[PDB]
């Protein structure tokens, strides 16, 4: 809802299979440090149990 | 200052838009200043019936009935019928410049003491406009200073003119003031259809509270409309009518049909208009010569309202109001129908009334009413069934523990 | 008097009348409205605008040898006197006018009876229902492949 990203839905039989279109306005950020770690902040893959 | 605005506008006018296409206002503490680039005043010679010989600027500005406006009434295209207007400004203020320069000289006219002091000089010089720049006299009127309320009234009148001739630049202490109809139109309502034409500009918008209206006659703010409003919106309305009668089946009067509108409407290039008196206020010119002068398709402001819902359907749904409202049958889709009172589905006992040991059973169903005709004592044992589902009890009124069926 | 179908009224100032209307009939409306509209506001609850309850009526005055009229008409159709002189001099006490139209249940009944509809109208409830009557929902609740629309089996 922000406009920065869309999804579509493909599920598959083992595990998910949701596939992402970028759009023009993101970071869109470099060096696999960065971009990573903003796909760990914006799609949050690191989850934190206790 | 209408008077002075005008006779620059009407200087602006006399010469189809080549002089005085520049009026600067400045009107701050008691003094007025107003200049344009028109021809101004002659230094040609005009005569008096007394005899005396009067030069040109201070005969327009000091004596009435004096004016280049008496002419034939089917050439004229000027607002202007009485030759006593800047008389009527000198008359009441108490310091009064005022400069005309003709391309060859400058006729300085000063005017103090409510005419009994009046002086015009002639000064050589290269100018080429008028300018009048006067104090006004507060032991006649009934204000001592000028407030801001008249100068938002001038600033939004610069506005308007500005809007109906784009040709003349008009600045206000110093400040331009662009004109245009759209913008004009969508500082009234957002939805104000606008449609113009070679000499027309008229815009449709709405009225919650009553009725408005800004028209225009040339030069003149016809705050009382006249003969030309009259003849296009009955134009309108014989087309709107007949359509919204065609439309949703309402013979909507038509007062209550023209109640519901703004309308914006500048004309201009107008011929032989005629006002009922000095005040200027409404036209009295006759409705054949004004019917042939405009050529305003009308019928396309009734079909580009007709469509539009968002002035249409507030007067449709005001009818709805009066009698929509008043087609009255009072449901709220539930199960429609007849509004029984008491439902044939009922077990009474003999003792339904006195003191007695009796019950009532509040049971489930026919089944259990099956049950209970089958077990219970006609005397002591009474009972009802429930029809079905109960919603929330206290979400609903008490008069609605009334409209229910099965709690009634 | 009253009047279902349009504005009617009748003036004449001294004995000339006004077909068209003045300044004295705005009088006339201000101080009969100022002590009618709060009275009817606090009798039945209900807020009908001044145009709605003055085109409901007409108005007969007739005023007999006032001081200083003005007319900007040559047919003398629009008294353009002063509020000053006008209010100086009708000195028509509006507050009985008000308190006799308020006793008076020929006009105000059937609008009465029109808001009873809304206004103090008894509570319905019950099933309202909602006829939404559908909707696209394209994306919603279905499978979409990645050949939608290619041609494909
Ligand atoms: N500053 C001025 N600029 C141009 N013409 C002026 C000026 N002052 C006076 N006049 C002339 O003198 C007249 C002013 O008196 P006025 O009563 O305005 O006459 P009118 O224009 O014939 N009538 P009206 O505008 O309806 O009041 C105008 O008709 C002009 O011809």
């Amino acid at each position: 809802n922000k406009g920065f990203i869309t999804w579509d839905d493909a599920c598959g039989e083992h595990g998910f299979g949701f596939k992402v279109k970028f759009r023009k306005e993101y970071s869109l950020s470099d060096n696999e440090e960065e971009r990573h770690a903003k796909i760990m902040k914006d799609f949050g893959l690191i989850e934190r149990r206790s | 200052i209408d008077e002075i605005i005008d006779n620059s506008v009407d200087e602006g006018i006399r010469t189809k838009f080549k002089f005085a296409n520049k009026i600067n206002v400045t009107i701050k503490n008691n003094q007025v200043t107003v200049e344009d680039n028109g021809r101004g005043i002659p230094q040609a010679m005009v005569k008096t019936p007394t005899g005396e010989e009067i030069p040109g600027p201070v005969a327009a500005w000091t004596i009435p009935k004096a004016g280049g406006n008496f002419g034939d009434d089917k050439e004229r295209v000027t607002g202007g019928m009485n030759g006593v207007g800047s008389s009527l400004t000198n008359i009441f203020s108490v310091m009064f410049v005022g400069e005309t320069g003709d391309g060859q000289n400058n006729i300085v006219v000063r005017c103090s003491n409510g005419m009994e002091n009046k002086s015009w000089e002639t000064i050589p010089g290269k100018w080429k406009g008028t300018r009048v720049t006067f104090i006004p006299d507060f032991m006649s009127f009934e204000t001592n200073e000028l407030s801001q309320v008249y100068l938002d009234i001038t600033l939004d009148r610069l506005q308007t003119l500005a809007v109906v001739y784009p040709d003349i630049q008009f600045t206000f202490n110093g400040k331009k003031v662009q004109g245009n109809f759209k913008k004009y139109a969508r500082q009234y309502d957002e939805h104000a259809i606008v449609q113009e034409q070679e000499n027309c500009s008229i815009a449709v918008g709405r009225s919650p509270d009553g009725f408005r209206q800004l028209t225009y006659v040339n030069n003149i703010h016809t705050k009382n409309g006249g003969h030309h409003i009259d003849c296009v919106m009955d134009d309108i309305c014989e087309d709107l009518i007949p359509q919204i009668k065609r439309k949703f089946k309402i013979d909507v009067t038509k007062a209550r049909v023209k109640e519901c509108l703004t309308i914006v409407m500048f004309v201009r290039d107008m011929k032989n208009m005629r006002f009922d008196s000095q005040t200027k206020e409404r036209l009295t010119s006759p409705f054949g010569e004004i019917r042939s002068h405009i050529q305003l398709d009308a019928k396309k402001i009734s079909r580009a309202i007709l469509n539009n819902e968002a002035i249409l359907m507030p007067i449709i749904e005001a009818a709805l109001a009066r009698k929509l409202a008043a087609e009255k049958a009072a449901e709220t889709k539930a199960a429609k129908k007849a509004s029984k009172a008491k439902v044939h589905k009922h077990i009474k006992a003999n003792l339904c009334g006195k003191d007695a040991d009796t019950t009532l059973f509040l049971t489930e169903g026919d089944s259990a009413i099956g049950y209970l005709i089958d077990v219970r004592d006609k005397e002591l044992h009474g009972g009802y069934p429930l029809r079905g589902k109960v919603l929330n009890s206290w979400g609903m009124s008490y008069a609605d523990m009334l409209k229910n069926k099965e709690l009634f």
